[PDB]
């Protein structure tokens, strides 16, 4: 498959997440996502197929993965945009007020700024900690897709937030919503990942 | 909030 950010994998033939960004780790392929989206060796498919495995996740606490994927898939630079992509270009974090994107295989592509650092989250499975909020809308099924802003710089992967009883926090207005990414940066030197760029 |  083609690894692209925003689209959907399953894992272990249930759940459905987004791929985040496309990244290496040495001579090893991966996708970074959320670390909720499956365990350690859980098997992620694309399009019917196994593309790779589960090789590290931290939830709760933080909300991180890396996907180890096999040799046969294809690392792109490139986050989905409706059919257009935006090019991977860096993990240079922008500041509060900033817009951003995010990608996903629910809400796709939507966009929004950045309205505060450091929440937490109080999900059932205990607290996450350390999480941006934007007001970009999301909604299940967008976890671990690209926040992205629209120079390319590589932002975070989706968490979670206040999901309405429709599944999505797109039914009410950007003020009242709280959709939370983990930020890229700690994912990356955890795990000792470099971005795919173009 | 809850995960996604």
């Amino acid at each position: 498959a083609n690894i692209v950010g925003g689209i959907e994998y399953s894992i272990n033939n249930a759940s459905l997440c987004s791929v985040g960004f496309s990244v290496t780790r040495g001579a090893t392929k991966g996708f970074v996502t959320a670390g909720h989206c499956g365990t350690v060796n859980a098997t992620a498919r694309i399009g019917g197929a196994v593309v790779g495995t589960f090789a590290a996740r931290v939830f709760p606490g933080n909300d991180r993965a890396w996907v180890s994927l096999t040799s046969a898939q294809t690392l792109l630079p490139r986050v989905a945009n409706g059919s257009s992509f935006v090019t991977v270009r860096g993990s240079t974090e922008a500041a509060v007020g900033a817009a951003v994107c995010r990608s996903g295989r629910t809400t796709g592509y939507q966009c929004g700024t950045i309205t505060a650092k450091n929440v937490t989250a109080n999900y059932a499975e205990g607290a996450v900690r350390g999480l941006t909020q934007g007001n970009a809308c999301m909604g299940r099924g967008d976890s671990g897709g690209s926040w992205i802003t629209s120079a390319g710089q590589a932002q975070g992967v989706m968490s979670g937030g206040n999901v309405q009883s429709n599944g999505n926090n797109c039914g009410i207005p950007a003020s009242q919503r709280s959709s939370l990414f983990e930020r890229l940066q700690p994912i990356l030197s955890q795990y000792g990942l470099s971005l795919v760029t173009g | 909030a809850a995960p996604v």
